């Protein structure tokens, strides 16, 4: 299973 | 980065020359992602070839697997014809039952 | 024995031929479970593995809607890194993200781990506290603020000691047959004639799994690394691997030589000798 962070968030 | 493809033939079971096999082709340890990998059957490509899907290693460098069902025999030579950008011209590793 | 599973994440922008193209796989040991291809027919997270088939609707849903939103997240990071380095748009670049947990024999946390690359090389990483980042080079900076600021580290390090685990111990259950399996190594031994004045003596280790392996030669019961080769263990394609060890030695002395096996379906390590 994936991780579910808001992925805009990880965005460098 | 650019890295270099190191280059493994075999197959999957020991040879036993007129009984199905499959010839792999393992490439790994290359940087970037772009590669092309044939099978050759007497310098001929073969034509129904798969792979794995691209993955990588803690280095970073990726690996693939290609491979394809084959019958050998004594009088057939196979091969893995491989280029990259690190390389000036391809590269054709010959298979050897014995490696 | 120990378990890990990894996530492994890839785009590559190609400028003059389309967007970028991105692929996903997912591993429990050295089995690959999932897969997404943003070029492929299906556009969702595919089974790789018999058990995970076990998964209904809202997991293949929510693991499609996730993969996606990465590729778009990369999609917009390869832009990004390229004013950060004052790069052209002509060039071909390459994002690289890598994320997962291991645990030991208890199926307890040992570890967790999220990192990134650019071009072939390391850009930010979280470190083994799960709590802080390691920048690469004065333009990852920038990215570890940002990381900071939006609490990533909290919220990766909840995942990486809860849902990972929990997650990983759950397909170790429902996979019992296939991934708790250890299949020892089928071995034997081979005499090659260089010529009159030495000879090759292959130790050959097959149709093992998980892939974690050690082969090594001695020489009257002493280690024995000159003079040998050690190929890269390599998949046979059918769920197990292959490993080969060689020695050249001289004629006349291959009873002086032994090679040493050990794997985790073996209860004590096999010695052969030609
Ligand atoms: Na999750």
């Amino acid at each position: 299973r994936q991780a579910s962070i808001e992925l805009p968030s990880m965005a460098v | 980065i650019q890295r270099t493809p190191k280059i493994q033939v075999y197959s999957r079971h020991p040879a036993e020359n007129g009984k199905s096999n499959f010839l792999n082709c393992y490439v790994s340890g290359f940087h970037p992602s772009d590669i092309e990998v044939d099978l050759l059957k007497n310098g001929e490509r073969i034509e129904k070839v798969e792979h794995s899907d691209l993955s990588f290693s803690k280095d970073w460098s990726f690996y693939l697997l290609y491979y394809t069902e084959f019958t050998p025999t004594e009088k057939d030579e196979y091969a893995c014809r491989v280029n990259h950008v690190t390389l000036s011209q391809p590269k054709i590793v010959k298979w050897d039952r014995d490696m | 024995g120990s378990h890990s599973m990894r996530y492994f994440f890839t785009s590559v922008s190609r400028p003059g031929r389309g967007e970028p193209r991105f692929i996903a796989v997912g591993y429990v040991d050295d089995t690959q479970f999932v897969r997404f291809d943003s070029d492929a027919a299906s556009q969702r997270m595919e089974p790789r593995a018999p058990w995970i088939e076990q998964e209904g609707p809202e997991y293949w849903d929510g693991e499609t809607r996730k993969v996606k939103a990465h590729s778009q997240t990369h999609r917009v990071d390869l832009g990004t890194l390229r004013g950060y380095y004052n790069q052209s748009e002509a060039g071909s670049h390459t994002v690289q993200r890598m994320y997962g947990c291991d645990v030991g024999s208890d199926w307890r946390f040992l570890r967790g781990y999220h990192q990134y690359a650019y071009d072939g090389k390391d850009y930010i990483a979280l470190k083994e506290d799960l709590r802080s980042w390691t920048a690469a080079d004065m333009a990852a900076q920038t990215t570890k603020h940002k990381w900071e600021a939006a609490h990533v580290a909290e919220q990766l390090r909840a995942y990486l000691e809860g849902t990972c685990v929990e997650w990983l111990r759950r397909y170790l259950e429902n996979g019992k047959e296939t991934l708790q399996r250890t299949d020892a190594p089928k071995t034997h031994m081979t005499h090659h004639a260089v010529s009159d004045h030495e000879a090759t003596l292959r130790c050959w280790a097959l149709s093992f799994y998980p892939a974690e392996i050690t082969l090594t030669w001695q020489r009257d019961g002493e280690d024995q690394t000159q003079d040998t080769e050690l190929v890269e263990t390599r998949p046979a394609g059918d769920g197990t691997f292959q490993k080969w060890a060689a020695v050249v030695v001289p004629s006349g002395q291959e009873q002086r030589y032994t090679c040493h096996v050990q794997h985790e379906g073996l209860p004590k390590p096999l010695t052969l000798r030609w």
